[PDB]
């Protein structure tokens, strides 16, 4: 089966691999046992140009794992910078909501990514939204005493 | 009549290096032992040299404190046997001294001992001194007053001990360790003079215009209160001629045997041409709080003994008229079964130690009292140890150095049971 | 008396290697380890940390460690880079690539006997061995997995001795990867268990001070290092000198820790400065500043919670008097912040002998429970990776399994309610 080779090939960065597995059928949206995507995995794992080749052939942007989590969600998270803005030029949903309540703000300001933050906000990033203990991503700067990140959620 | 005085821990050999330091000089011995021309030999052996040895060892579980005094001023007064040191001390653990560490040493300390009690003729008994805030000077001591007790059981046994203060202490556990080794102690001690730092430390500041005390000037101040106790066991004495007559005079029963000492009076040596106090004077100052050893109120309390101890130009008319004046006083309570102030005098007057902090004076009293006020200062103590003891606070320290943990409660219940005992005479 | 210093991974090799420079500075010990100092009160205690070798030579106790090799190298470029011992670099070559697995079971189990041996040569030397001193960071692969293997290990073979340490907690504002929260509560587990004393040392801390009250545009670990190296110098002060309180590793334990584990305590000194910078504080300055949050080393406000203990060091000519006033003053005006059931929980010291630069300087060591805030910050980075199973691969491809991953989450998390148990406790 090609979608689980690629689904190894996008996770290991494997730019070439990639190419001749879609170019051979591979299902570009095929899911792992949890629900991740090539698309899911390149972008956790900082493949660029992986990222950029899937979301030219059919990729699904929004995705979701069994989770909750997007795309996004995961480049927030690790804090890839170009990924985060590529998804977002894609149509990434800026304000997607995981199991956990997060959206890719949470995960940025949590893992102190100041630039992502900045790039969520202006993107539109709802700064109101609560996590299940009721957390938007001010109240964890507030609460984590992180001042450079309430000063850049305050502007 | 042999007595052998045991130093314990930093503030107990500290002290030990005053005490022997102000002996000395009362009985004209120099640091080497010899002396220029008897009552002495009680706490002074003398070799066919003509050197005279204290009757003293001096014990710690590291050896920094005992170090100084084998290559200090004194190095050849002692025993060098009888300078006992380990090598790693009880980190202001009771448990540590009394279970652990201290059995390390334990043994070689009693031989030591030994060798001193086989010199003797008729050994009398034991001095013991010793805080009750370090590890060593509480644990270590517990550990010896047990030990003592079944190698020597007709043997006298008398403690002076350091009772601790916040503002010079070492310790967040000193309540602990002090309320751990007095339970152990009880039973082994015939009497124990408690000396409070923080009420030595503010008369040393208010009466010697010290700003900041040494442990120097307390323990110099200590020594001249040590000697007015002893000098009855080392001159020709008519009052507490033997150990066994301290507890006669001054405990009733065995267990409540925590005499408070006052001292009169204390002069800075600044003040050289001081008018000499009388006899009076000097008698009424040991009825004023501030020159007590140990922080307390006995006008809140009741006596059930008490000794004045006089040195130097006392007459004792003078005497006997003074005490008539007190005995009328409305704040002087005794208890309705004893008789009565006891009263003994040396006619030597104080000596005074060059470099000391005391002025020269021509009389002196040391008054040893017992008073059930003194539970005030138990209840200090036990008020500490609930706090911390509640929460289980450093309780595993002691638990990992072979300590169980119910000897704590019952260490406290006994304390209990003890301040039950003053509220009851 | 001898403490046997360990330093593992690049962290604990920089912060160690700056660590021997400044007390060798203030003990006058040159780099080739020959005294040249000018007062009897530094050497009275110098076996603590060193070795007497042959000709009134001086040499650390102490053991370089690192499964890279290009530490070693630049420890030996610093300027008593050759004064250590060079049979006390233990060093492989594979590296550990910020991976706790690496350190703790993979090539670190690998070379940590060979360490063990050096350790056993070190101890078998002293005269009577107070325990142990490791710097290491937690954030990366050597000195977090290894380190802790090492502290598990000594632990075993020394049951008796303390186990200290000075241990770097990590923040994303000084970060090379996301996997930092991992390798970190992975080794807050085994410290919680196998040792005595942490100094929780926190780059969020020490990045914030450079940043805003030093007004660094962009610290270096110099910078950092330098914040560190001054609180290393202040909390072994009374170790190193004579004095009657904290003398020693286990006095100092038996006042600082009340419960086994909540041994994490928070740094901090006064005055703050910068490398290059230049009035002497006040005795009420320093005593304001070291209590203050701005002067903390961990990223915790003392504030926020309550001290169960507190240690203090003054260093300098300075009066007494004033010292005790001021400590006086800064409890009874602050006492809802002390915890009523340990009485006098507050000890000072004062050393006539400041610390390089400096007349008048102070150092703060609390156990306070507001440390919580550090652990809290570690503990939502952990789970925010988690949850996601990121880079769990690379730790499972060293053969752990996820449950040691949920255990020590839920130890830390366990710390935390306990420090808010103290917090919340009264005395009735
Ligand atoms: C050196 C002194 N003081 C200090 O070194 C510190 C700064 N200090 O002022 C304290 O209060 C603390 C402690 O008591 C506390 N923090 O509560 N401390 C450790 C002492 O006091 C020690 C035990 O005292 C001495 O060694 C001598 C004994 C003499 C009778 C008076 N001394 C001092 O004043
Ligand atoms: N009066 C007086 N008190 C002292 C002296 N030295 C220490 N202390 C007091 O003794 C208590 C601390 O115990 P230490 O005697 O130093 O401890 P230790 O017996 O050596 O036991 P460890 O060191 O724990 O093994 C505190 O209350 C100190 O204030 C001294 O020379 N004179
Ligand atoms: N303060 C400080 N932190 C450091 C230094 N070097 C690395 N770190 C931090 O330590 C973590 C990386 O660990 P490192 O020591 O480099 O990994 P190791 O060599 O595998 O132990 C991160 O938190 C870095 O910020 C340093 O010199 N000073
Ligand atoms: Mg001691």
């Amino acid at each position: 089966d090609l979608g689980k080779k690629l689904l190894e090939a996008a996770r290991a960065g494997q730019d070439d691999e990639v190419r001749i597995l879609m170019a051979n059928g591979a299902d570009v949206n095929a899911t792992d046992a949890s629900g991740l995507t090539p698309l899911h995995l390149a972008a956790t794992y900082g493949h660029l140009e992986i990222v950029e080749v899937l979301l030219k052939h059919g990729a699904d942007v929004n995705a979701i794992d069994i989770m909750g989590s997007t795309p996004l969600h995961l480049a927030a998270l690790i804090g890839h910078l170009e990924i985060v803005e590529v998804l977002l030029k894609h149509g990434a949903d800026v304000n997607a909501v995981d199991t956990w309540g997060d959206t890719p703000l949470h995960l940025a300001a949590i893992m102190g990514h100041l630039e992502i933050v900045e790039v969520l906000l202006k993107h539109g990033a709802d700064v109101n939204a609560q996590d299940k203990f009721g957390k938007t991503a001010f109240d964890i700067s507030i609460d984590n005493g992180n001042e450079d990140l309430a000063e850049i959620l305050q502007k | 009549r042999e007595c052998i005085s045991i130093h314990v821990g930093q503030a107990g050999v500290q002290i030990g290096n005053a005490c022997w330091e102000l002996y000395c000089l009362e009985h004209g011995i120099q640091p080497d032992g010899q002396m220029p021309s008897d009552s002495f030999n009680t706490f002074f052996s003398e070799t066919g040299a003509g050197k005279h040895v204290p009757r003293a060892v001096f014990v710690d579980l590291e050896p920094t404190v005992i170090d100084e005094v084998r290559t200090g001023t004194y190095r050849q007064l002692f025993h060098p046997e009888q300078l006992i040191t380990g090598k790693e001390d009880a980190a202001n653990n009771y448990a540590r001294g009394h279970y652990t560490i201290g059995k390390e040493i334990i043994d070689l300390v009693l031989d030591r001992i030994r060798k001193l009690a086989d010199q003797c003729t008729g050994l009398q008994g034991f001095l013991v001194f010793h805080s009750f805030g370090g590890g060593t000077g509480s644990g270590f001591t517990s550990l010896l007053m047990e030990r003592l007790s079944v190698d020597y059981g007709k043997k006298s046994k008398l403690e002076f001990s350091i009772y601790p203060a916040p503002q010079v202490s070492t310790a967040v556990v000193e309540p602990y360790n002090s309320i751990l080794t007095t339970h152990t102690t009880l039973e082994h001690s015939d009497c124990a003079f408690m000396v409070d730092n923080e009420a030595i430390y503010d008369i040393c500041r208010r009466n010697l215009d010290i700003e900041r005390p040494t442990y120097t000037n307390l323990n110099r101040l200590i020594s001249q209160i040590v000697s007015s106790i002893t000098a009855s066991l080392r001159f020709d004495g008519a009052l507490n001629v033997d150990l066994t007559e301290f507890q006669t005079n001054l405990v009733p029963y065995p267990r409540i045997h925590f005499p408070l000492a006052t001292y009169a009076p204390v002069i800075s040596a600044e003040k050289a041409y001081h008018e000499q106090l009388s006899v009076a004077e000097i008698t009424n100052a040991c009825f004023e709080p501030a020159n007590q050893m140990v922080k307390c109120d006995p006008r809140h309390g009741k006596y059930m003994a008490c000794c004045l101890l006089y040195r130097g130009d006392v007459v004792p008319k003078d005497v006997n008229a003074a005490i008539a004046t007190i005995k009328t006083k409305r704040s002087i309570q005794f208890v309705d079964w004893c008789p009565g102030f006891k009263v003994g005098i040396n006619y030597q007057p104080p000596t005074v130690v060059p470099g000391g902090d005391l002025a020269k004076v021509q009389r002196a009293v040391c008054m040893l009292s017992n008073t059930t006020a003194i539970a005030e200062a138990w209840a200090r103590l036990d008020h500490k140890f609930d706090l911390m003891y509640a929460k289980r606070a450093f309780v595993h320290w002691y638990v990992g150095e072979g300590m169980e943990e119910g000897e704590f409660s019952e260490a406290r219940e006994d304390m209990a049971a003890l301040e039950k005992d003053y509220e009851e005479v | 008396r001898e403490i046997v210093h360990i330093q593992a991974g690049q962290c604990g090799n920089q912060i160690g290697a700056k660590f021997w420079e400044v007390i060798s500075d203030e003990h006058g010990i040159d780099p080739s380890g020959n005294y040249v100092g000018d007062s009897d009160l530094q050497l009275e205690r110098i076996s603590v940390y060193y070795n007497e070798a042959s000709s009134h030579k001086y040499v650390p106790r102490a053991i370089l460690v690192d499964l890279e090799p290009g530490t070693m190298d630049s420890v030996r470029s610093g300027a008593f880079g050759h004064l250590f011992r060079p049979d006390n670099f233990i060093f492989g070559q594979s590296g550990a690539g910020n991976n706790w697995a690496k350190g703790h079971y993979t090539e670190g189990a690998e070379l940590v006997d060979s360490v063990l041996d050096v350790v056993r040569k070190e101890c078998e030397n002293c005269d009577c061995l107070q325990g142990f001193q490791l710097t290491h960071s937690l954030g990366g692969g050597t000195g977090s997995g290894m380190g802790t293997l090492l502290i598990s290990k000594v632990r075993e073979e020394y049951p008796d001795r303390i186990m200290n340490t000075f241990s770097v907690v990590p923040s994303p504002k000084v970060s090379d990867t996301v996997v930092e929260p991992y390798n970190a509560t992975l080794s807050i587990h085994q410290l919680v268990e196998n040792t005595d004393e942490t100094y929780c040392i926190d780059n969020e801390a020490l990045y914030d001070i450079c940043f805003r009250t030093l007004k660094l545009a962009t610290p270096t670990y110099g910078d950092l290092n330098h914040l560190v190296s001054a609180t290393m110098s202040g909390v072994t002060t009374s170790l190193r000198f004579p004095g009657q309180l904290n003398a020693d590793l286990r006095k100092l334990a038996v006042n600082m820790v009340p419960f086994p584990r909540l041994h994490f305590f928070m740094p901090g000194f006064a005055p703050l400065t910068a490398r290059g910078s230049q009035r002497a504080l006040t005795v009420p300055e320093l005593t304001q500043q070291m209590f203050d949050a701005k002067n903390m080393m961990a990223a915790c406000d003392p504030r926020h919670g309550r001290y169960l203990t507190v240690a203090t060091v003054f260093r300098g000519r300075m009066s007494m008097k004033e010292v005790d006033e001021q400590m006086l003053a800064i409890q009874s005006k602050n006492s809802s912040y002390f915890v009523e059931w340990i009485p006098n929980n507050v000890k000072v010291a004062v050393c006539d002998i400041p610390p390089r630069g400096l007349k008048m300087s102070s150092t703060f060591i609390g156990n306070s429970t507001a440390i919580q805030e550090l652990f809290k910050r570690i503990s939502e980075q952990f789970t925010a990776m988690f949850r996601r199973k990121a880079f769990l691969h690379w730790y499972t491809g060293e053969g752990m399994d996820e449950m040691e991953f949920t255990e020590a989450e839920s130890n830390m998390n366990d710390l935390v309610s306990e420090y808010q148990q103290y917090q919340d406790a009264t005395a009735e």
